[PDB]
């Protein structure tokens, strides 16, 4: 009915559903073939979502899979739940974009893009109405910052009508992970202020904070991270694939954020996050999982939450919650930090609530905010962007592939303006 | 069924005969002696184009061995292959010619033409499905130009309609022995325009060109000249000894590879022709070889083939190849420009594929390779071939050097002078048509 | 009762039905020696179309095999179902065509064509009604293209009421098969609109883009792009073999479909095709067996779809099928593709439905589709015709054998006025 494809592209994106991929197939009580074994009817009436059955049960994932190369496709081909994948939907090409965007956007990029384009049409023809799209990809490197930018200008082309999720991490202020990353940054959100409708800015840095404290975890492997990563965009969709007394669809957790059509830069946050042997020795509280949302622990950027202001708080919350307590502390919270909102903006908590906790706890919490503190992210960008340009060096990477200067100056005069749109009601 | 008649005259005649007839015992399990091991039944399927039935198994070579020399005849008399042979077929001369054409055309041919073709029509009759005529033969011989012109203006008249093949080897510009080849070759293309279907030409070089590369003999001789002639000859009677998806017989092979009754002279060419350790080091596929036919280190005729313009290719492969990347190699081919055409024929393509590899010979210098092709190229680089021996006819012609043995031998001069003015139009036509 | 003969004459129609008749012989429960071990009499009800059943059960299929050389005869009847075939009807000569159209039409064809023809009358003696005949041989070749050209016309002073099956494989634009492949194209032709009443012109060509795309296959072997024309002649005749719903004759396809006595020049269809290992990861939905057929992929010619106009769409689907979703999309195709069909006939679907699936699948489709793209299929040929006519090249080859020059003339015209019968309605 309502119907979502994911669609993956670079390096970065193709090993986050990987994981993330395993704990919406656990989720639900379904198998490497695609075998329903779930006991309950619950983890089945609305198994549609994000699947296509066919031909006695196996379901297939409503799944795109793209790459520049052969590498990472039989590395989750070969990998865990690699048989449950449709390979009519393995479209490569055999380039590698070397983190170069004039590459995935100009040069080998506009090759590929119309063998997916297709196939973004076929699984949409089969359906009755669509309901948006979300996608996983970079910012820092060139394959999926420079193929999956040029994507989203045209889905708006085929469906102009419904919602865009471009999850992407982004780069962090402590230690670069490319050279070209401030390239890579504002060519990418020059389009994505364009034609997107929400990205959440995931530092890489700061997923190491919440493992070195909460998990303390001496060996971060990228499976874990990724697995952090897999149980937050779970519980977004939560209202879409189960029940409850407050449903609330991704259209809904749009419509209640965003105030301006550029400012939907949001950053995610969960609760509850800890090692294995502070178990008991906590509270499984409404209180005590209240205090952990907002704390700059649980920023899972490298943002500081004191350092600007929440105009939106997103509670989803999973489990059987009493009600009367979430709306008592939602109070209690701006009583306390009244100088951590907006002030012109009334009654910023939006809560929603489904009864059910996700698999490994009895009650969690799905944290997405939006503080004015974001900004410094895209300051901190533009000064490194516009580092290199003023000794105008890699510009034989672009311009020899045909970029124009001007398509730097144009993204460096939107960039500015929007730290000055978080200025305006700070 | 259907029978091929193979007709052997001069001594090219008797030991690239002396090879074929070899090499076919092999690739259909005939034992030398004259009988077959009775193993090899299942392997002789439709051998019946060649050898008779006898008694119990006893297979005669339909074969006639035409010499004036009864030397190298007797090395046939000599050596394993005397009694595979029948003895009437072997008719034997006793007075040479020594090269000269009157001397093979009038004297001692016309008192032996008459019983060689009675040996003929007595092994022809027993066909129902006559298909054509191996005749082998030089262009410089006495009885290699002299009897072999005399031979196709008789045999015109009693068959007619039944097709012919000539193979024979090109006189090279530089390296060559007798003086009179110049004089004969003239000779050898007067007449044999019109009464030959088709003639094959070879160079001494362009086979030598392999064999130092890509064989590695640096003692060749006339042994294992043989051998490498015949595996071209024995490529085209796989489409007719065995049982192929999609074969050729004789008639068709001149009906796609002559435009014009007149040009009808193309060459041949072999790949992968290399040692036996070479190959062990590379994987031929088929855009391998099929790419390696057509570079001028392959082409067994020592010319410019780039120089020459491509009219009608065909191509014969052997063993088992599928026909996806046939229909991939020949398109590859053509995304190539250096293959040059003409523009009123793109459509002069042939396509041959039989299951059999090529088996070789036992003791040889070659490879067990299953992939192998036998490209015939008729092209405008014949022509360019024929201002290298039309410079060589006439200035000897002139000063009338070595006139003194054709004058007495029963012959005229003022047929010289015809042949001029007939080969002089011939070389005009590559350009005319092109 | 309606009583049909296969002939085959040339090297290509010999071996097409070499395979066709072994899924005859299988779709209806039969032997080599003919024994009937069909388990239902469904498989033996309508037995009698293709087959004399005489002294204990041995049935011979009604079929001639004619060869200008004993090659062909031998490797069918060594091979596979070799005992099957009636040695009556082994007639053939001992010339072979060489490629020479007036070898086979006027020099050697001349002589053989009295012996079958007395075969054509023996088994056409022996029934009520005569019902149509069907043809396979070549275009390219000089064989099935000079001696089943003239055989047509002397089956019209025999039976000048009944129905003619003529299919033969057709010349395709990227490589040639044979040197005279555009003469034994045009003089053919000038014969084929004369005295027949359909065609199929098969590619060679596209017939591996098929078994590349789809089957994935790396070795094509001749039994299996022969296999591939198999399935769909059996899908044909699928009405006067088996019950259902609703029936539909070849002379109710003829009447369907041809509007004037020239365009008669139809391309098939065949859906389900993929490999092995697509199997469970698609969907057997009527709606994906429809979008199948209406591809450039399922087009057996290599002519674009896209490039002309759908004037009779023949729908021969064979299985249990829901017919009101095939009455949905039928319309459906329509409401989408409005410009690919012409505009002046009204419900280019004609659908005919039978029961029962081929052996293999759950639910197929035969497809005979009529573009007026296939005009380009004579405009690609009538130049490559009129390239060799312009130097007289091999004109010693007909005219030693006898043939007019005013036989390419007026050929030629004819050639050409065919492809303005096409430009009259598109
Ligand atoms: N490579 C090779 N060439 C040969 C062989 N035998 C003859 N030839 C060629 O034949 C040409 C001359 O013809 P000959 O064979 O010598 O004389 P003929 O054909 O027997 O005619 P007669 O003069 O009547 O004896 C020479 O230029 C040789 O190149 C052979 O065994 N091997
Ligand atoms: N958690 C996690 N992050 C990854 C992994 N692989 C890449 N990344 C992140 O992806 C970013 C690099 O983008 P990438 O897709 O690899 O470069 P691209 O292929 O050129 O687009 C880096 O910031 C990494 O932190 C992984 O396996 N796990
Ligand atoms: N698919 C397929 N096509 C064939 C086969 N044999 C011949 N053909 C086709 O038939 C055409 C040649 O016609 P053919 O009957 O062999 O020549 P003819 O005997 O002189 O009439 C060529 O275009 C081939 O593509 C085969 O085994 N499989």
């Amino acid at each position: 009915m309502r119907e979502i494809v994911h669609v993956q592209a670079g390096q970065c994106g193709n090993q986050i559903g990987s994981k993330f991929w395993e704990v919406i197939s656990d989720e639900h009580g379904i198998q490497p073939d695609g075998t329903f074994k779930g006991e309950t009817d619950l983890q089945l009436e609305r198994i549609d979502v994000y699947y296509n059955e066919a031909n006695n049960g196996k379901y297939v994932p409503r799944a795109v899979l793209v790459d520049l190369e052969p590498g990472t496709m039989d590395s989750v081909r070969s990998g865990p739940f690699g048989q449950l994948f449709r390979p009519d939907n393995f479209v490569f090409g055999q380039s590698g974009a070397g983190n170069n965007w004039a590459k995935g956007h100009y040069t080998e990029g506009a090759e590929l893009v119309d063998n997916v384009l297709d196939v973004i049409r076929k699984e949409a023809e089969g359906c009755d109405c669509l309901q948006g799209f979300q996608l996983t990809h970079s910012l820092g490197g060139g394959t999926g910052s420079g193929m999956g930018t040029l994507l989203i200008s045209k889905i708006r082309e085929e469906y102009p009508d419904r919602i865009m999720s471009s999850f992407s991490v982004v780069p962090s202020p402590k230690v670069s992970d490319t050279v070209v990353e401030p390239y890579n940054a504002t060519l990418s959100v020059h389009q994505l202020v364009e034609n997107t409708d929400e990205t959440y800015c995931i530092d890489n840095e700061a997923l190491y904070d919440i493992c070195y404290r909460t998990l303390k975890l001496t060996n971060p492997t990228y499976g874990d991270l990724n697995h952090l990563v897999s149980l937050t965009m779970s519980g977004v969709t939560t209202c879409l694939r189960f029940p409850g007394q407050l449903n609330a669809d991704l259209r809904k957790l749009a419509v209640n954020m965003v105030p301006f059509p550029r400012l939907h830069f949001f950053m995610p946050g969960f609760a509850p996050l800890s090692a294995k042997g502070t178990q008991a020795y906590r509270a499984l509280t409404v209180a005590e999982l209240t205090q952990q949302m907002f704390d700059a622990k649980n920023m899972m950027a490298a943002c500081d939450p004191r350092h600007g202001r929440y105009l939106t708080v997103a509670a989803m919350f999973r489990g059987r919650m009493s009600m009367r307590e979430v709306d008592e502390q939602m109070l209690n919270v701006q009583n306390k930090n009244s100088s951590y909102f907006v002030e012109w903006i009334p009654n910023n908590v939006k809560t929603a609530v489904c009864d059910i906790p996700p698999r490994g706890l009895k009650m969690a919490a799905t944290f997405v905010g939006n503080s004015t503190a974001i900004q410094e992210l895209f300051k901190r960008i533009s000064e490194q962007f516009t580092a290199m340009f003023r000794r105008k060096a890699f510009l034989h990477w672009y311009t020899g592939e045909g970029m124009d200067e001007m398509e730097f100056t144009e993204a460096e005069s939107n960039m500015n303006d929007l730290i000055s749109e978080y200025q305006q009601y700070q | 069924m259907r029978e091929v008649i193979s007709i052997h005259v001069g001594q090219a005649g008797v030991q690239i005969g002396n090879a074929c007839w070899e090499l076919y015992c092999l690739e259909h399990g005939i034992q030398p002696d004259g009988t077959m091991p009775t193993q090899s039944t299942n392997e002789g399927e439709s051998f019946t184009t060649f050898f008779s039935d006898t008694g119990s198994g006893r297979y005669v070579p339909r074969s006639i061995f035409v010499d004036l020399e009864p030397t190298v005849v007797d090395e046939i008399r000599t050596g394993t292959y005397k009694k595979l042979f029948h003895p009437e077929q072997m008719i034997t001369g006793k007075e040479d010619a020594a090269n000269n054409y009157a001397r093979g055309h009038y004297t001692v041919g016309k008192e032996l033409i008459d019983t060689v073709l009675d040996r003929i029509r007595r092994l022809a009759d027993n066909c129902s499905g006559l298909q054509g005529f191996f005749v082998f033969h030089s262009f410089g011989g006495g009885t290699g130009s002299g009897f072999t012109s005399l031979l196709m203006e008789r045999l015109s008249v009693d068959y007619g309609k039944k097709s012919k093949l000539e193979f024979s080897i090109y006189p090279a510009p530089q390296v060559s022995t007798a003086v009179v080849e110049p004089y004969n070759s003239i000779l050898t293309t007067h007449t044999t325009l019109e009464h030959s279907d088709c003639a094959f030409m070879v160079d001494n070089e362009a086979i030598y060109d392999i064999c130092r590369r890509n064989l590695d003999v640096e003692r060749p001789s006339y042994t294992n000249l043989n051998r490498i002639i015949s595996q071209v000859v024995s490529s085209i009677t796989a489409s007719l000894r065995f049982d192929g998806a999609l074969n050729v017989d004789l008639n068709e092979f001149q009906t796609n590879l002559v435009p014009y009754p007149r040009i009808h002279f193309p060459l041949a060419a072999y790949t992968p022709l290399i040692s036996a350790e070479k190959a062990y080091h590379e994987a031929l596929s088929v855009s391998d070889i099929t790419n390696s036919c057509f570079e001028p280190a392959n082409q067994m005729v020592k010319c410019d083939p780039r120089h020459g313009k491509y009219m009608a290719v065909c191509l014969l492969y052997r063993g088992d190849v599928v026909p996806k990347d046939v229909n991939t190699a020949i398109a590859a081919i053509k995304t190539k420009r250096t293959i040059q055409f003409v523009d009123w024929c793109p459509t002069g393509f042939k396509v041959g594929i039989n299951y059999q590899p090529p088996t070789v010979v036992p003791g040889g210098d070659l490879a067990k390779v299953p992939r192998a092709v036998c490209m015939l190229s008729n092209t405008t680089a014949i022509a360019e071939a024929w201002s290298r021996l039309d410079y060589k006819f006439d200035l000897m012609y002139a000063k009338r050097a070595f006139v003194h043995w054709y004058v007495g031998e029963g012959m005229e001069e003022g047929e010289f002078t015809e042949a001029r003015e007939d080969l002089a139009a011939l070389e005009k036509d590559y350009e005319e048509v092109g």
